[PDB]
RNA sequence: GGUCAGGUCGAGCCCGGGCUCCGUGAGGGGGGAGAAGUCGUAACAAGGUAACCGUAGGGGAACCUACGGCUCGAUCACCUCCU
RNA sequence: AGUGGUGGCCACUAUUAUUGGGCCUAAAGCGGCCGUAGCCGGGCCCGUAAGUCCCUGGCGAAAUCCCACGGCUCAACCGUGGGGCUCGCUGGGGAUACUGCGGGCCUUGGGACCGGGAGAGGCCGGGGGUACCCCCGGGGUAGGGGUGAAAUCCUAUAAUCCCGGGGGGACCGCCAGUGGCGAAGGCGCCCGGCUGGAACGGGUCCGACGGUGAGCGCGGAAGGCCAGGGGAGCGAACCGGAUUAGAUACCCGGGUAGUCCUGGCUGUAAAGGAUGCGGGCUAGGUGUCGGGCGAGCUUCGAGCUCGCCCGGUGCCGUAGGGAAGCCGUUAAGCCCGCCGCCUGGGGAGUACGGCCGCAAGGCUGAAACUUAAAGGAAUUGGCGGGGGAGCACUACAAGGGGUGGAGCGUGCGGU
RNA sequence: GUGGGGUAACGGCCCACCAAGCCGAAGAUCGGUACGGGCCGUGAGAGCGGGAGCCCGGAGAUGGACACUGAGACACGGGUCCA
């Protein structure tokens, strides 16, 4: 039938609808009640700073193969413990035990993982401040 | 064996109102289904098993419904049928599979005496008709009096009473509360899941619908008095003493506090307060004999 | 019980009448634990 | 009769849209006067009555002869059954549904398992109480005056 | 059940005209209808229009001269003032002038352009092109 | 609430021959219910180990097609002897096996029916239970209902018995309307939990006569002897304040020494098994019938 | 200004109790990602007993059985839609 | 003189839809009816002028927004002037079309009434039906039963089977169909009674009394549950026979609950037309069902043939609609009224909480986390232990010859 | 509501007496959340979001509580106490 009430005086009424149907979308839930900041790790900071604990390498999504290396980093921040890809080839030997390291979100898909391998979100741009990049390029070096 | 109902937990909370003037449609159901069972359920003398059945009132909880054409479900009868069997206004006893009814001496005086007045002060009347005479209720008043606050002390308070032997006119009843104590205590105190009541709770409720005010779940069901009341209602329950004290001291502070307080407008108007005052102090003892009867083993 | 017609096309899973004999039977055992 | 049974049908009937009365027609606003007062002295509703001012007396309708005391209205059987008081205080079309009401209660309190009867009783309630929602508006009836199934056996 | 005359019989006219018929009997006629059928027939968009007295209602006739392409019944009587016409145009009208809108003011109902003329806003009531 | 039966009044004397030998078809009925019961109650060391009794279920559960009173006796005994945990929620029956049960049937599942029938009973008996509470009536010389129900009051003024009360106030109650029964009535048409303990005992030393009502009990004083050293052998149980009267102990006196009633193995493994668990099963009986 | 009798605000302090959050936690369950391991053939053609729904019992699982319904069923003969 | 990475916000997004979204097949119209607030509401006449609109008084600060000119070299910035700003306010005047409010008139909406006709409308009492099972007696020997085969089982204490007689429970075949009735679930032997509802024909009465319905109420297939009865057959569980590598099944022989009656609960399904309900309009043809109307036939019937109107119900089908499947006056087309429902898949109909229920369980209902798609229609192929047709020596029926048994020739795999 | 205290000043603001009222489905109470406004970011616009830099109003000085002097304070660079 007709999309309703279409009256001239029962505006209240849509407008209750319109709040009601508007829960149905998930990101005005996710912005309104704050989910993503009440299950934050990095509560909202474009960056952060951690230390390594350990390397490990992961296998990457079949169809494709590959070995992907990475660093599992507990966050000064709040103390959690997150996985922490590393780009650039060649690049994970600059990375080592007890590092003061730079770790930065990876961009996915809704802030999520990137292509291949799943689960981890952050990549590694500085080590004890020098730019991972860079490094990778190997104009600079690490303390 | 357990007696308790389920669901209707906070059903008899809205009864609390009749402190006041305050109307609800939840209380004018209250009084309506009281009304119809004290209407329904007769005063045959049963003391048999056969004088149930056959002079008792079958009870068809599908027949009771309110006046819209609207059925009423059954816990809420159940919980208001057990507050009018402990307040003594009427007689239950649950045969296999049916609830048979009878009335009381307190009932078919109560009514008779006040059957023009208001349908609240009506049921008004009918809980402190209850309260005034030898009544389990009247145990759970005077343990209050006591200065019992929760489950505890009339656990405490009935277990002592049980130390004297010359318990025997509320010795059942007294029985069926410590058993409905220690089947929901657990309930009420360990948990904190509140899903049956025990009968010193519907004994509460009524309470706060007279004098008291009882606080919701803290695990138990917390309780304090109100001291303006309590003022007219001992004054009342020392104008007519026919209930015995049960061996319960009042303590001091609800004493002073009782002296500490002005004088409240009594429940009622004087001329209809002084009838039933006089009403019970006449009949007493043919009351007090059928409360031994229906509570007590001789 | 919300029952979404969408989940009885068979394919990749089973019989919806079976998982929801399944689930039934696990919140029966989760409410006896609790009592 | 789309109120419940909810179906489209159409047996209404017509009439001719004339603004006069027909000329053939003999009876003088008196006569139909005093023939609808002997009617309505048997014990006959207005229904019938106007049936039989049609059918045998040929009257087409009352509606035609202007109301001799009123030139802004016309002549109605009721209004005169109001002018003589022989009209009735409560509204006869809801009379039927009272005396109908009280039958069938009747009726299904010695047969108590044909639910399609009560359904019957539950759709009838609903009319005698719309209307009567209808007259308290309109002022026909007591402002105070209120159904009851037991009152209603009384008339 | 009817609920106003209005949407019923331009909704009609729209039905009638893109089967082409000629002749049209818009059958819930009121006072309002004919205030109406007058304007755009003064712009042309029909020919005679003539009341008939059925004794209940009375109906409204008109043949089409083939020049509707949409005629609606805007139902939710929106008020405006004069000085924006040009919005409640883009949202009913398909071009600069093309077509009209009928609005109800103080003096009755009439076309929009001489309103803006007279400079009389009021409440939008049909529209047609 | 009235926690009554109908019927069945005769049914449960048929254990009268649970102390000889002969066998009828109710023993053996009674002894594949026990049984049936026993494994279907729960039991795992409240609200966490009851299981509904649906009588239209349990009657194929062994093909039977047995009437419901004889049903709900049945339990009503087990209980009023300390082998079932029983809640009646209202029109319901809720059970959880003992600690003695699942005892008693652990180390005595490969006994005869009859005999395992007969050292449950017994073994309910030996320790604080309201079964023992009777019998210790008994001993001390009540004839019938009245004098249980004047020692019931005796028990619960010395205030020693809060472990005990609640299932003494099911008595009452249940006295309440057995006197009635019998006061007025030839007929007991009804069954209060005096009778079956009365029944059950009759099954071991005590004999029955229904009359008008009434349930006129007399003892045989040569099995009462054969388990009164038995007791005596494992006092972990209270005489509740009660004592023996001077008939009795001298008719246990002066007597031809009967047979014991069982094998010796048997008398000194139940001695040895409730001996080393006495703790446990005293604490689960409060939790039966015990307030604090 | 000191001392005492009293009143008012009262910051705080001790005890009892109600409520909430965080940490750690023996122990129990299920959810998802991986492919290696094992059992079985459940469904899709009439999937080798049509399939599915509601209800209840059973089974290591896929699942099986029972009553009422559905065409999200086929081959056809076909009551038969067309013919 | 910047460019790159991450995060957050608006656009993209008619993926929040008042403008302006979808709910037959993919997310979604509810299992049905009633009705309160609320919302939307027939026509005409008289009045008011709250809303609505026009004019005018005050006011809604500055900075900021837009524009011309001018100053710093133009610009950014600033000045003078002009216009707007959230502006929701308020004084006075003017209009009356419409919404509102008040008084009067009118039937078409609606409702009531009346008369032939229709119908598995419901409830109650009586009567009957064939069939099945048991029991009794007679005849009669030697098997019956069942399956792909058998086997279990019944049977010589007389089975199966035929005849005479008695008992028991369930259900009302053919007539039967897209029939009919009911709001839906659903409803079928015959008669008597009570009762609901509609059509059709008549303005015969009243006068908008209406539509929808949040919150509420009502009954509502099966199955399960509570109390007591009942139990012919059937048959959950279970007990055997058989099949199979394995068979907790399919097949067979049994078999409790249930299936039935009374009194209650449980509130359920692919309760499906997968289509929430009311009004106006939009090519048609064709049948059946009921009522009316007009003719004709009539062995004179509530009989028989043709057309129309009304109401119900199917098929085909124009335009039109739609992703298509398809629909197409019984819309899923264009408008007007009112609620619910939907916002990628899964996690999930879960956790937690609340309410209900005796119980099984019902109503309500997230989060983290995971995923590149899920999902719908339709085309071509391939395939079917689907159907139809035509074929044969890489197929078979008829007939013949002949290999693998011994040795050897030749070659394949292995040493 | 009656009749008064106190205030610069009206006022349950406070006191004594009287009466039972006030708010709630047009969302009371409770909880979460936040200085309000002129404005700011984006968008064709309906609209969506944000309130830090400047101006207006609001409020605060480690948390709490309290007093003098003053026209103006319970007073960021006056005073006293607790923590």
């Amino acid at each position: 039938g007709k999309k309703a009430p279409n009256g001239e005086f029962a505006g209240r009424k849509l407008k209750l609808k319109r709040k009601k149907f508007r829960w149905s979308d998930i990101r005005y839930k996710r912005r309104v009640l704050r989910l993503k900041e009440k299950s934050d790790p990095l509560e909202g900071a474009p960056q952060a700073r951690g230390i390594v604990l350990e390397k490990i390498a992961v296998e990457a999504k079949q169809p494709n193969s590959g070995m992907r290396k990475a660093v599992r980093v507990q966050l000064i921040k709040n103390g959690k413990v997150v996985t922490a890809f590393c780009p650039g080839d060649g690049a994970i030997k600059f990375i080592d035990e007890h590092d003061e390291v730079i770790i930065e979100g990876i961009g996915g898909p809704k802030g999520g993982s990137m292509g291949d391998i799943p689960g981890i979100r952050y990549k590694v741009v500085k080590v004890n401040r020098v730019s991972l990049k860079e490094l990778v390029k190997g104009r600079k070096e690490k303390p | 064996k357990v007696v308790g109902i389920k669901g209707s937990v906070s059903y008899l909370q809205a009864l609390k109102y009749l402190k006041t003037k305050k109307v609800t449609k939840r209380l004018k159901e209250i009084e309506k289904l009281v009304d119809t069972l004290i209407t329904l359920a007769p005063y045959a003398p049963g003391s048999k098993i056969e004088t149930i059945r056959k002079n008792y009132a079958k009870i068809s909880f599908n027949k009771i419904k309110t006046v819209s054409r609207s059925k009423i479900g059954s816990p809420r009868i159940k919980s208001i049928m057990l507050l009018l069997w402990n307040f003594g206004l009427l007689d239950v006893k649950i045969i296999e599979n049916s609830w048979y009814v009878r009335k009381t001496k307190l009932a078919s005086l109560l009514e008779e005496n006040f059957k023009d007045l208001s349908p609240s002060e009506k049921l008004k009347v009918y809980l402190l008709g209850g309260l005034l005479v030898d009544t389990p209720a009247r145990f759970v008043y005077r343990c209050t009096l006591n200065g019992v606050e929760d489950y505890k002390g009339v656990k405490k308070a009935i277990l002592g009473y049980l130390s004297d032997q010359r318990s025997n006119s509320l010795i059942i009843g007294l029985s069926n509360m410590l058993e409905s104590i220690k089947f929901i205590e657990e309930a009420q105190a360990y948990s904190g899941k509140k899903e049956y009541i025990g009968l010193v709770d519907v004994a509460f409720y009524g309470l706060s619908g007279l004098y008291l005010d009882v606080k919701r779940e803290s695990g138990k069901l917390t309780v304090k008095p109100n001291f303006r009341e309590l003022r007219a209602l001992y004054e009342i329950d020392k104008s007519v003493a026919t209930g015995s004290d049960y061996g319960l001291s009042i303590s001091k502070e609800i004493l002073e506090n009782l002296a500490n307080t002005k004088r409240r407008k009594t429940i009622f108007s004087e001329e209809v307060q002084e009838l039933l005052v006089n009403v019970i102090k006449e009949n007493a003892i043919s009351i007090s004999q059928d409360l031994q009867n229906m509570y007590g083993i001789i | 019980m919300k029952r979404r017609p969408r989940k009885w096309k068979k394919k990749g899973r089973m019989r919806w009448k079976w998982i929801k004999k399944r689930i039934r039977r696990l919140k029966r055992q989760r409410k006896k634990e609790r009592g | 009769a789309r109120m419940h049974a909810r179906k489209r049908g159409k047996s209404g009937s017509k009439r001719p849209p004339r603004t006069a009365p027909p000329i053939w027609v003999e009876y003088t606003v008196e006569e139909i006067e005093n023939l609808v007062v002997k009617l309505r002295k048997e014990g006959y509703s207005t229904a019938m009555i106007g049936t039989i001012l049609r059918d045998q007396y040929g009257i087409p309708s009352v509606k035609l002869f202007k109301d001799p005391d009123n030139p802004n209205r016309n002549l109605t059987i009721t209004r005169i059954l109001e002018k003589h008081g022989l009209a009735p205080e409560i509204p006869e079309d809801l009379m039927f549904l009272i005396r109908r009401a009280v039958n069938l209660r009747k009726h299904l309190e010695q047969h108590p398992k044909d639910l399609h009867s009560m359904r019957g009783l539950q759709l009838i309630e609903s009319k005698i109480r719309r209307l009567v929602k209808y007259y308290k508006r309109k002022g026909k009836l007591p402002k105070n005056w209120r159904y009851d199934p037991e009152t209603a056996k009384l008339l | 059940t009817l609920l106003d005359p209005l949407a019923n019989a331009l909704s009609h006219i729209t039905n009638s005209e893109r089967v082409g018929k000629r002749e049209v009997y818009i059958k819930p006629a009121s006072k309002l209808i004919g205030e109406v059928l007058r304007v755009m027939q003064k712009y042309g968009y029909i020919g005679e229009f003539e009341f008939i007295d059925d004794g209940r209602a009375g109906v409204y006739r008109v043949q089409l001269l083939g020049r509707i392409n949409k005629a609606g019944a805007i139902k939710p009587r929106f008020p405006v003032k004069v000085s924006e016409f040009e919005k409640w145009e883009k949202r009913f009208l398909p071009a600069f002038e093309f077509g009209i809108l009928i609005v109800s003011t103080s003096q009755g109902v009439m076309s929009h352009k001489e309103a803006i003329e007279k400079g009389i806003g009021g409440r939008l009531i049909a529209y047609v092109y």
